[PDB]
């Protein structure tokens, strides 16, 4: 068999600048490459094929060069909704293998992450269970802090951060804290307040709110 | 134009089987390859096998000899995939790609379908709105969410207000805990159109078959 | 008196030209690269010397020496040896009537590729022509394109629509009728074999200088021509890559035994009519070794003319010669082959050397193919036959296109499958270790090495006593036992043989040897007395 090896994994670029993917085979392919596009949460879409060739329906800023075992996928001025995961793919002997995958990330400016505090609604109180939630919107880049405060005291039983995907519009990352508790210990205690470290500011944003219904 | 339509997303005890299809359409089904490519969850593609459609005339990899069946039904262009033994290994999401003879590129994949092989019962979600506070000041935007707690599997859909409006829609991945997964949902609409007009959050879960929508209310 | 003593041969170098022209034919080229590149590329070379010290050469040197020491036809050499196994030399008759109802027809193709290659502008490069389809793409067009499921290459059209017209059958069930223009090519065949045998082995001895010698030159034009092509060491590659975990399957070496054993072509009497017209104190050991070891390294150096090309027609298109080179069969020359030549300068010059290769390839084998026949029959009815032998040579060429009109036809292709797979392949792998059974355990081991020690001066070593007692008959009996164990299914342009074809095959394969039981029968059964006397009769040679 045939292993295409995409060394790396991830690669960071700018709106704007000049990127190269690189793709290496097993042994010699000649001209039979094809490059695969596949953006987060869609099918993979066809680019380039044997090493050169564009697609019917894909844009002149993807290129394909390379003649042998080494091939580059060439895109010359990325957009924000260029951010996808690329793969390459031989296409001459059977069976037909696939690289590793380079997820193309887009380095920006940095962005202050909106931190968005929110109290148990009445149905989840209804249900007996009561969930502080703190989102973190628009900021970059990933690497975040975030910290709970129950009554002052640093909270980090039941805290559940999940970082989603860039953006394919500005490149800002969001991610979601979660602090779950029961309705018994939600009633006896008033305003929550959920800071987040980021490196826009050195000061935490803190937000905090009341359960006296609000 | 040419658009390939599979089923949808399958939650299957181990040791059963399951079959896929691909409906075709938009150009001669007669003419190309239909092929299946494996993707399993943060790895990379993994070509299964191919099917002339005139004859059945089945391609399979020596990795899935005896994993994975092929057929194909020329009376109404449709292919079908096959897999049986499943273990934890096969929760993947499954392509079927269109492809000539040569040169031997898939120009048209089909939109996948989630599988999951566990034996875990199919829970309803728990939707329960993620309303502002009374006591935040209102800006030039106000930051609105729900929040969807216990099922299973990884097949979900938050929408908001029939897709409309969206353009600030953030929404999170759910996590997995205990058997059971846990996502949430957000999004930013300005002040001017709020409380005023009418937002909700629609849940809908297809392994349950379960749409349970909530309005909004600060 | 009057005939007396038989003929002998004009010279040495004609005998051993004669004998290698007819172990060399279209399989040594074309099936010899294919079975050598998929069972394990390289690593095929060893255990197809194996089956050939321990089989094939055994089977060679012995069938030559009892042709040279006895002097007798394939029919009437039974007479002086075991009486009841002279149904042995009807059988192979009979096998050679089939073998000749299809392998001239194919030479015809290639003839009527021959006279169709004397154009400027070769046919199957162009798609506008009178057979061609609407599917019919070809090169020299817009770039860009990308090969359907029902898209056809101007060399497919010309060699399924043109000359082989395949399309105008359904299979078996409906293949008629006959194409004139490969029964005139067929009979052009037969009419240069038949000024080449009408008159004995002199024109045969003559003849077989330009028939043995051209297809080293041709394939030498081709070689170092391919060698020049871009892109040709993958070919190379495909062809000589060690994959020995193919050693492992016991298949290949099965695929080995028959293709020695075929290539070599003991057990056929056209060894046995060769050795016949020669001196007695000839040396017959130096001969067979020196002619084997040739056909081998002929079949090695033909591995590198075809993947050097294949190579480089993998380097134009997209490599793995195995995706190029799947198909086992006449297709890999009538249509890859023809179209990698159509794409390269003078190409009117190497198609009509590649085309004048293959019937050249053909001939020095069809011409032995009836010689032991001829031989074997004039041998057998002295007197009442030899009257003339232009007579009897007319008789077979005419018997034989008569023979090959159910070839001719349009599905005549798929006839020529059926015929070379399942009718004459194990029937003659049957008489051959009938043959072998009776010299080496019925007229005795120990005698025929004494007739060699009277012939050559000396007694054949241990290793050959050792290898005619048991080695030889078990090669045999392993290929006829594997084969009779699972015959392959039969699939010829995208079309599988009906289930029932196994029986045409079996019946064609055993209506050639129903004369040898029959025949045991017979004399069993015309010999007086007791059963015991007549076969003590019947076994023992002629005591004066
Ligand atoms: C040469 C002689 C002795 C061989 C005769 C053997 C007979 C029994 C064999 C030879 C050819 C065979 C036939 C080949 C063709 C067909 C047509 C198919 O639609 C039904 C099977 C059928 C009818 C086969 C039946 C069996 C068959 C008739
Ligand atoms: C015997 N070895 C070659 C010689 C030519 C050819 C052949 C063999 C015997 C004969 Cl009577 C004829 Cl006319 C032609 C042949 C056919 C099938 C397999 C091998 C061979
Ligand atoms: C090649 O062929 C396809 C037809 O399937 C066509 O649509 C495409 O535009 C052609 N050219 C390129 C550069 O892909
Ligand atoms: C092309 O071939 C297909 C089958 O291979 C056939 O159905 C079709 O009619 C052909 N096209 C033309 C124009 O003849
Ligand atoms: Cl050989
Ligand atoms: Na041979
Ligand atoms: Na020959």
């Amino acid at each position: 068999d045939i292993v295409m090896t995409q060394s790396h994994k991830f690669m960071s670029t700018s709106v704007g600048d000049r990127v190269s993917i690189t793709c290496k085979a097993s042994q010699d392919v000649s001209t039979a490459v094809a490059w695969y596009q596949q953006k987060p949460g869609q099918s993979p879409k066809l680019l380039i094929y044997s090493a050169s060739y564009r697609y019917t329906g894909v844009p002149d800023r993807f290129t394909g060069s390379g003649s042998g075992t080494d091939f580059t996928f060439t895109i010359s001025s990325v957009q924000a909704e260029d951010l996808a995961v690329y793969y390459c793919q031989q296409h001459y002997s059977i069976p037909r293998t696939f690289g590793g995958g380079t997820k193309l990330e887009i380095k920006r400016a940095d962005a202050a992450p909106t931190v968005s505090i929110f109290p148990p609604s009445s149905e989840q109180l209804t249900s007996g269970g009561a969930s502080v939630v703190c989102f973190l919107n628009n900021f970059y880049p990933k690497d975040i802090n975030v910290k709970w405060k129950i009554d002052g005291s640093e909270r980090q039983n039941g805290v559940l951060n999940s970082w989603t995907d860039q953006d394919s519009k500005d490149s800002t990352y969001s991610m979601s804290s979660t602090l779950t508790l029961t309705k018994d210990e939600y009633e006896r205690h008033n305003s929550y307040t959920c800071e987040a470290t980021h490196k826009t500011s050195t000061s935490p944003i803190v937000k905090s709110f009341n359960r006296n219904e609000c | 134009e040419v658009q390939l339509q599979q089923s949808g997303p399958e939650l299957v005890k181990p040791g059963a089987s399951v079959k896929i299809s691909c409906k075709a359409s938009g150009y001669t089904f007669t003419d190309y390859y239909m092929n299946w490519v494996k993707q399993s969850h943060g790895k990379s593609l993994e070509w299964i096998g191919n099917i002339n459609p005139n004859n059945g005339g089945t391609s399979y990899n020596q990795k899935f000899k005896g994993k994975a069946t092929l057929t194909v039904d020329k009376s109404s262009t449709t292919a079908y995939m096959e897999l049986r033994s499943l273990t934890s290994e096969d929760s993947a999401v499954y392509y079927c790609t269109r492809s000539p003879v040569r040169p031997y590129y898939f120009d048209y994949w089909g939109q996948g379908t989630t599988l999951t092989v566990s034996s875990a019962k199919t829970t309803p979600p728990s939707v329960y709105p993620l309303a502002p506070g009374c006591g935040d000041t209102t800006g030039s935007s106000v930051t609105l969410g729900c929040l969807v707690k216990g099922y299973f599997p990884e097949s979900v859909t938050v929408t908001w207000n029939s897709g409309s409006l969206s353009s600030s829609v953030h929404t999170f991945p759910a996590l997995l805990q205990s058997g059971l997964y846990t996502m949430s949902s957000s999004v930013t609409v300005p002040s001017s159109t709020w409380p005023s007009q009418t937002v909700t959050c629609s849940v809908a879960h297809p392994a349950s078959s379960t749409t349970v929508d909530k309005k909004l209310e600060p | 008196g009057s005939q007396g003593e038989r003929e002998t041969w004009g010279k040495k170098v004609d005998f051993l030209l004669s004998v290698i022209g007819y172990a060399v034919d279209l399989g040594n080229v074309w099936r010899f690269p294919y079975i050598c590149a998929q069972n394990g590329g390289g690593a095929f070379l060893l255990p197809y010397t194996i089956m050939a010290i321990f089989g094939g050469i055994p089977l060679f040197y012995m069938e030559l020496a009892l042709g040279q020491y006895h002097r007798n036809g394939c029919i009437s050499i039974w007479r002086k040896i075991c009486p009841i196994f002279k149904g042995i030399g009807y059988a192979i008759c009979i096998i050679a009537f089939y073998i000749a109802s299809y392998y001239n027809t194919i030479m015809a193709w290639a003839l009527y590729y021959l006279i169709s290659s004397f154009t400027d502008q070769l046919p199957w490069t162009s798609c506008k022509n009178s057979w061609n389809t609407g599917n019919c793409t070809n090169y020299f067009s817009e770039d860009n394109i990308t090969w359907t499921l029902h898209s056809t290459s101007p060399a497919e059209e010309f060699y399924t629509r043109h000359v082989l017209q395949i399309h105008r059958s359904k299979g078996l069930q409906d293949l008629g009728g006959i194409s004139w223009q490969l029964a005139l090519c067929i009979m052009l065949i037969f009419t240069v074999i038949y000024f080449s045998i009408w008159k004995g082995v002199k024109t045969s001895g003559k003849v077989v200088w330009v028939t043995a010698t051209f297809p080293y030159i041709a394939l030498s034009v081709l070689l170092v021509r391919g060698a020049t092509l871009p892109g040709a060491w993958r070919g190379v590659l495909f062809y000589l890559k060690p994959n020995w975990q193919k050693l492992l399957e016991t298949g290949v070496w099965i695929d080995a035994a028959a293709q020695i054993f075929f290539s070599l072509g003991p057990g056929f009497g056209v060894l046995l009519a060769f050795a016949s017209y020669n001196k007695f104190n000839n040396n017959c050991y130096q001969d067979a070794l020196v002619t084997s070891v040739v056909n081998c390294m002929t079949s090695f150096v033909s591995g590198f003319v075809i993947f050097t090309v294949l190579g480089y027609m993998a380097e134009m298109r997209n490599e793995d010669v195995s995706e190029v080179a799947k198909d086992a069969g006449p297709s890999l020359l009538f249509i890859t082959y023809a179209e990698a030549i159509a794409n390269m300068p003078a190409s009117t010059f190497f198609a009509i050397i590649f085309f004048l290769m293959l019937i050249t390839l053909g001939l020095d084998s069809s011409f032995a193919g009836l010689e032991g026949v001829i031989t074997a029959v004039l041998d057998e009815f002295p007197h009442v036959w030899a009257k003339r032998r232009e007579r009897f040579v007319l008789a077979v060429v005419i018997t034989c296109f008569f023979g090959s009109l159910v070839t001719l036809t349009f599905g005549g292709a798929y006839v020529v499958k059926l015929l070379e797979e399942y009718a004459t392949g194990p029937a003659v792998l049957t008489v051959a270790l009938i043959e072998a059974v009776a010299v080496s355990w019925f007229y005795g081991i120990t005698q025929f090495c004494r007739d060699v020690k009277e012939m050559l001066g000396f007694s054949p070593g241990w290793f050959w006593r050792i290898c005619w007692v048991a080695i030889s008959p078990l090669f045999l009996l392993f290929i006829i036992a594997s084969f009779l164990m699972s015959p392959p299914q039969l699939r010829l342009f995208q079309y599988n043989y009906p289930y029932w074809s196994i029986i045409l095959g079996y019946a064609i394969g055993t209506s050639s040897f129903i004369c040898i039981p029959t025949y045991i029968a017979y004399r069993l059964i015309i010999t007086p007395g007791t059963f015991k006397e007549r076969i003590i009769k019947s076994i023992t040679p002629e005591t004066p």
